[PDB]
RNA sequence: AGGAGAGGUA
DNA sequence: GGGTATTCGCCGTGTACCTCTCCT
DNA sequence: ACGGCGAATACCC
């Protein structure tokens, strides 16, 4: 609860649990991306938050473009 | 204090024993299912039943996962429902499971 | 869909018993004497049950996997994984059938029934103490005659032979076998068109209710009689070894062995032709032993082992508290999970816990092995599982990265509420304790006097997002049972907060004159200016308000010093005029309660850490104490009780002379000590309140600034009661009866007690502590009855289109009001118009009432309007959104997949504890209780009259016969008053008697609004009289699962009066609506049930049999071959899926969405 | 490994 | 024949945790 | 031990 705020995503979505659901969808894309193993243990975040973020920020995803069917 | 991550297994219902002098395991009551279920933590709930007590393949996939990094999981049955299902059935009562065509 | 969507339980034919097995076991042999190894064909055997090494047979001819589907010919063992002695099944072939004992002894008779002989008379038959005639013949007997053995010769010299007759099981079983069902309902539907239902045609009307049940599914009632036994794979009966050579054996293969071993010898004395007077005795003790594999208890004694203690059958591990339901697939213990003591910690924020090094370690170790695997310290998993128990140095630096954004959830010892779980951020201490915010104890219901609490790990990103989304402690500021806040600063923050904002009139620097909160800091913090101290000072902010626009507070007010140096956390929205005053627990609440309606989530949750700090600050620099002059004793005390004393002595001057009975020993001496104590407990407040100076001419009585009278004043903690006992008088105590003891403790804990006074005061602190313990029980199960009548209601819906709802208006005593219609209907839609008195409208129906809109109903002089309830939503197996109406704990409106139910009943259940004196009551009223000797209602309108012969069966008179002729006819005992008057005009719903008020001569006589208004108002008045407060939408959300069932008036389908779930009733009634036109769709009756039955009657099985009365409730549904739709909450928790509620949902419909978007 | 009895904590 | 009026059996009675000995 | 519920049977309308 640093500086990711729930309340902050609650302007784009529906439900709270709506958020969950895309959330976990946004971070299983970027962990099934790489986004670790390499060069970046201490110098990353974690992808539940870094997916939680863009959606509070309308960056680099918003919930109909969320799919990549 | 006593944490445990993963120890060992009761023999009949295979859950994880209990007690601090075994290697303990926490209890996970049916009056902390109903907090589970008022949040509507659905997947929360899910593990909390079979990935992390007794789902026998699952337990032994999930920790091969963490260690590995990577993400996967079926939840296929507690192993103490084929327990239920298999001492009603010790009586003279057919119990089963069924696909519903009609 | 590549898995299960049904479970079905049925009855086991013989012929599919023979084919779960793999073998009959034969010799009630379970393992070798010296060496571990099975017998040849025992309850253990190899070629039976399988291997018992993975990949190979028992001699070892083919031990390895290249043979996987080998069987050997040295032994008949397979070659094989072992898990499948887990699976595998054989059998035992009985050679006399024996009944089931749950088919006979489950109370109704499903084999007492279909013959329709009493069981008195078949458990005669079936253990072997009288005859049935199985075929009368042209012998002129009848057939289910009992015939007695010695009467079995009743005209052996003319009988003879030329007819059958027997006994045992095989008796029942040819009885059985050999009935005409579909002949048994032709002569027994010719027998209940009689309509004649008074004392036959009811025992008659379940008869055919069951034999058709047996014609509907295939399951031949002879199936009821077993011909064959399986038993139980052997890995679910252990073996397992003990300490020193012996077997910590099953109860499961001693009662194998005693029915193997009945079995055998019957068999060997059958092939000898023994005499029957022995194969009969025989005969009667294998049925006794399967029985009592079975179930011992239901007929036998105690059938016992070694150890002085009943053996353990197979439907005891299925039943029960201890059973296999509970205990163990609503229960699993887990991994990745521990415990520890919680100390207090107030340097967090209310997002966070402190927890150990050593547990964190454990906890999250795999996680660990991955990252060192990683980062390059290890390169297989030995040296980092290695690196791990030396506890090295990269190791905790690592753990510290891990942990990182990585929630925990903490629970505490009874989960009485949802908000006994809470996730919070971890941060390694050192130490053996956990950490606790001292905010988020009131909701765990914890101090730190010694509780402990558990800590588990999510492992997967969908529960580590629902985790920081849901659970996090951060969104969990109101209570889900009303609105109020369970952030609100407790007992020494209180304290603090309460000190600094007092004020004091002639103070050192009054009358400065500031202009900010530095000046007034950096003034306080030279020691030349007091914290009491009257000021003015200049402010300039922005304010929102009500309607939501941004005025201006600006100019100069009138303070203190300390209300000043609050001035720093108020955050831009809020108004100075919040501080400025003398911050009571009252206060500081609704200080957050706006915060939080204003400004929303995270100016909350730093506003409170901010007071937090600013509290437990200025408590210390305060060095506030408790001394024993605190506890100021009154002046007046000792005349006060010497003028008790007196007149004492003259109430009992004339008692000696006869001139009173009860009174002058009792009812006068009592209120003379009752009025004594609250004079004496009035004068020590006027001594621990007020104060005395007198400095420049200044004598007149300030408010003290005590340490007691602070403690209270401040509701920091401290009642006047207890405040009266320390200073004043203890006064009356109680014999555990609840009459009280004449003679009065005239002395307080300051004083000190004497022996004597000491004794009398134990009774009251023993009953007490004794009801507190014994009442635990009384409300966890009712909170567990409530938790399995709602548990499957979910929002599922936006709306549902009704236009009904229910009458609310103020819930007055008859009195005075005690609530108002605001309050009550904060939240609540609207679903009629609200038309003013003198003809114009305010609010429209279909309005979400919120604070904006509430005035209007109050401001405009509205008593009465029509809310949408949820007893009259129109949503099927759910609600809607629009007829629950708000959320409570977010202060919106609901969301669609929000689980009503369980939040209703751990609402209802969780103030259990605090009323006794009570629950008695919520139960007589949620269990539907017709009391005892209610009332008599009035079914139909017309006159009043009577008649009577004084038989005790006074009839009425009803029929008016003024308008022609009329039969309204009763009847009731004859020492009772008949309400109405010797005539009248009463129509349905009147009282033609006094007394209670039955709670179903409510809903059929005056429908389902009175009923509703009746029940809420009476559970409310419960709850309200020890000050608990659940709205009222709770209560609404359990009366729905009491109204769920309807009895039948006409017919589409289904039969008569028998009764019907209606969301049966309504799918029917409308497809007969497209079916033929409207086919005359059914009418019925709503009836009402109590928690337990709407509970038993489920349509599910599986959940039912969770709940209690666990045999009662499997036989039936193996009878009836029942299909259970899983389709609920409990029953998705059995087998291991979502559940369909909350995120479970809106996986299914945000998913139902791309199969859309890639066609 | 499991069960009994007895005590204790919240 | 119908309708009570006892009479007797069945099912139920909070959560989590620790220790000891004793039996198998 | 207590309570509440339900099937069973005997004693009067
Ligand atoms: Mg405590
Ligand atoms: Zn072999
Ligand atoms: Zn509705």
């Amino acid at each position: 609860m640093a500086r990711v705020t729930v309340e902050d995503c609650l302007d784009k979505v529906e439900t709270r649990f709506d958020l969950v659901v895309l959330a976990s969808m946004r971070a299983n894309k970027i962990l099934k991306n790489g986004y670790s193993e390499s060069m970046e243990n201490e110098k990353k975040e974690k992808a539940t938050v870094v997916a939680l973020r863009e959606i509070a920020e309308s960056e680099i995803t918003s919930e109909q473009i969320l799919r990549n069917e | 204090m006593h944490a445990r991550s993963t120890g060992s297994y009761s023999l009949v219902t295979q859950q994880p024993l209990g007690g601090k002098a075994q290697f303990g395991g926490q209890r996970f009551g049916e009056m902390e299912v109903w907090a589970l279920q008022a949040y509507g933590a659905a997947y929360t709930l899910r593990e909390m039943l079979t990935v992390k007590s007794d789902d026998i393949a699952g337990r032994s996939k999930m920790y091969k996962n963490i260690v590995d990094g990577k993400l996967t999981m079926n939840v296929d049955v507690p192993e103490s429902f084929n327990v239920l299902r298999n001492e009603v059935r010790a009586l003279g009562i057919d119990m089963d499971f069924d696909y519903s065509s009609e | 869909s590549k898995k299960f969507d049904i479970i079905k339980i049925s009855l086991a034919s013989p012929e599919v018993i023979r084919s779960w097995s793999h073998g009959e076991v034969k010799k009630p042999e379970t393992i070798n004497y010296r060496t571990f190894k099975p017998e040849r064909d025992g309850l253990f055997c190899a070629k039976i049950f399988g291997p018992i090494k993975d990949y190979e047979c028992l001699c070892g001819k083919y031990k390895r996997l290249k043979h996987r589907g080998v069987v050997c010919e040295r032994c008949g063992v397979e070659v094989e994984q072992a898990k499948v002695r887990r699976e595998r099944m054989g059998h035992i072939d009985l050679v006399c059938p024996v009944v089931h004992i749950w088919y006979l002894k489950s109370l109704p008779s499903r084999i007492g029934l279909f013959l329709d002989m009493p069981l008195k008379n078949v458990e005669k038959v079936l253990y072997f103490e009288s005859y049935i005639v199985t075929d009368p013949g042209m012998t002129p007997l009848e057939k289910k005659q009992l015939l007695t053995d010695e009467e079995y010769a009743e005209a052996l010299e003319n009988y003879g032979y030329e007819f059958e007759a027997s006994m045992g099981a095989e008796a029942i079983r040819d009885l059985l076998a050999d009935t005409d069902i579909e002949s048994e309902i032709e002569l027994l539907q010719a027998e209940c068109e009689e309509s004649k239902s008074t004392a036959k045609k009811e025992k008659a009307i379940k008869r055919l209710r069951l034999l058709e049940t047996f014609q509907a599914s295939g399951n031949k009632p002879e199936w009821m009689v077993m011909t064959v036994l399986p038993v139980l794979p052997p890995d679910l009966r252990p073996l397992v070894p003990i300490e020193g050579g012996r077997f910590a054996t099953s109860d499961l293969n001693d009662l194998y062995r005693r029915v193997i071993n009945r079995n055998n010898r019957l068999k060997k004395l059958l092939d000898l032709n023994a005499p029957d007077i022995i194969v009969r005795n025989e005969k009667r003790m294998l049925q006794e032993a399967v029985d009592a594999l079975l179930d011992n208890g239901r007929r036998g004694r105690a059938v016992t082992g070694s150890n002085k203690r009943p053996l353990k059958s197979l439907a005891d591990m299925i039943k029960g508290k201890q059973g296999r339901f509970r205990q163990n697939l609503l229960g699993k213990r887990v991994d990745y999970s521990g415990r520890s003591v919680i100390t207090v910690g107030p340097s967090l924020r209310l997002h966070e816990c402190g927890l150990p090094k050593k547990m964190a370690l454990e906890l999250f170790k795999p996680f660990v092995y991955s990252k060192l695997r990683l980062g390059g310290h290890a390169t297989t998993i030995k040296q980092a599982k290695r690196m791990v128990e030396l506890e090295e140095a990269v190791v905790w630096d690592i753990l510290e990265t891990v942990i990182n954004e990585h929630p925990v959830l903490l629970n505490r010892a009874p989960t009485l509420h949802r908000l006994g779980i809470q996730a919070f951020e971890p941060r390694l201490i050192e130490g053996k304790a956990i950490q606790l915010h001292p905010l988020v104890c009131a909701a765990f219901n914890a101090d730190f006097d010694g509780d402990q609490m558990a800590v588990h790990v999510p492992l997967t990103v969908e529960s580590q997002l629902e985790a920081r989304v849901l659970m996090m402690s951060t969104n969990n500021i109101l209570s889900p049972a009303s609105g109020q806040p369970i952030i609100t600063p407790t007992q020494d923050i209180v304290l603090g907060l309460y000190y600094i904002t007092r004020e004091k009139e002639g103070a050192r620097g009054e009358g400065k004159l500031f202009s900010s909160y530095e000046d007034v800091s950096r003034a306080y913090n030279s020691g030349t200016i007091d914290i009491h101290a009257k000021i003015k000072l200049r402010i300039d902010r922005q304010v929102f308000d009500t309607k939501g626009n941004t005025y201006n507070e600006k100019g100069v007010v009138n303070t203190t010093v300390g209300r000043a140096l609050l001035l720093n956390i108020l955050p831009e929205g809020l108004s100075f005029s919040l501080l400025n005053k003398v911050l009571v627990k009252k206060e500081i609440s609704k200080i957050i309660n706006q915060a939080f309606r204003v400004l929303g989530g995270k100016a909350t949750v730093v506003l409170a850490d901010k007071l937090m700090y600013a509290g437990f600050k200025y408590s210390t620099l305060s060095g506030v104490s408790v001394g024993v002059d605190d506890m100021t004793i009154p002046d007046n005390k000792e005349a006060k009780i010497e003028e008790a004393e007196k007149e004492i002595k003259q109430i009992t001057e004339q008692y000696q002379s006869s001139l009173i009975t009860e009174n002058e020993r009792y009812n006068n001496i009592i209120n003379i000590w009752s009025k004594t104590s609250d004079e004496v407990g009035a004068s020590m407040m006027d001594a621990i309140s007020k104060d005395t100076v007198s400095i420049n001419g200044e004598k007149k009585e300030i408010e003290s600034f005590n340490s007691v009278y602070m403690m209270a004043k401040s509701g920091a903690r401290g009642s006047y009661n207890q405040m009266r006992q320390l200073a004043g008088m203890r006064g009356l105590m109680a014999k555990p009866d609840g009459t009280m003891i004449e003679t009065a403790i005239t002395a307080n804990f300051r004083e000190g007690l004497s022996v004597l006074q000491y004794f009398t005061s134990t009774h009251g602190a023993r009953k007490g502590l004794a009801d507190t313990a014994l009442k635990t029980a009384n409300a966890g199960y009712l909170t567990r009855r409530l938790v399995d009548v709602a548990q499957d209601l979910v929002v599922i819906e936006e709306d549902c289109g009704t236009d009904d709802g229910l009458m609310f208006s103020a819930i007055v005593e008859d009195g005075e009001v005690k609530v108002p219609l605001v309050e009550r209907a904060l939240g609540r839609t609207l679903a009629a118009d609200v038309v003013t008195e003198k003809g114009v409208v305010l609010l429209e129906a279909g309005t979400l009432l919120d604070e904006n809109l509430v005035e209007l109903l109050d401001d405009n002089g509205i008593d009465m309007i029509k809310v949408r309830s949820p007893i009259t939503c129109k949503t099927r197996r759910g609600l809607c959104a629009k007829c629950y109406g708000r959320d409570l704990a977010r202060e919106r409106q609901v969301n669609v997949g929000e689980s009503v139910g369980v939040i209703a009943a751990q609402s209802i259940g969780e103030p259990g504890t605090q009323l006794t004196m009570g629950l008695p009551r919520v139960a007589e009223l949620f269990e539907a209780r017709r009391p005892k000797d209610a009332a008599i209602l009035s079914p139909c309108d017309g006159m009043v009259r009577l008649g009577n012969r004084d038989t005790k069966e006074k009839q009425r008179i009803e029929i008016i016969d003024k308008n022609g002729h009329i039969v309204e006819e009763i009847l009731l005992p004859k020492s009772r008053h008949l309400v109405v008057f010797d005539g009248e005009q009463v129509s349905r719903g009147d009282v033609l008697a006094d007394g209670p008020t039955d709670p179903h001569d409510l809903l059929k006589y005056k429908g389902l609004e009175e009923f509703a208004d009746y029940i809420l108002i009476e559970a409310q008045s419960v709850y309200r009289m020890q000050g608990v407060v659940i709205n009222d939408k709770h209560i609404e959300t359990i009366v729905r699962q009491m109204l769920r069932k309807a009895v039948i008036l006409d017919e589409g389908d289904s039969k008569f009066v028998k009764d019907e779930s209606i969301e049966l009733v309504r799918i029917l009634e409308e497809n007969d609506k497209l079916r033929k036109q409207g086919k005359k769709e059914v009418e019925y009756e709503l009836v009402l049930m109590g928690i337990t039955r709407s509970s038993l009657s489920t349509e599910s099985f599986l959940s039912a049999a969770s709940f209690q009365e666990t045999t009662r409730v499997l036989t039936e549904a193996s009878i009836n071959s029942q299909i259970d739709n899983l389709r609920g909450l409990k029953e998705n928790v059995l087998i291991g899926r979502l559940i369909p509620a909350g995120t479970g949902l809106a996986v299914r419909k945000e998913s139902a969405k791309i199969e859309k978007m890639r066609e």
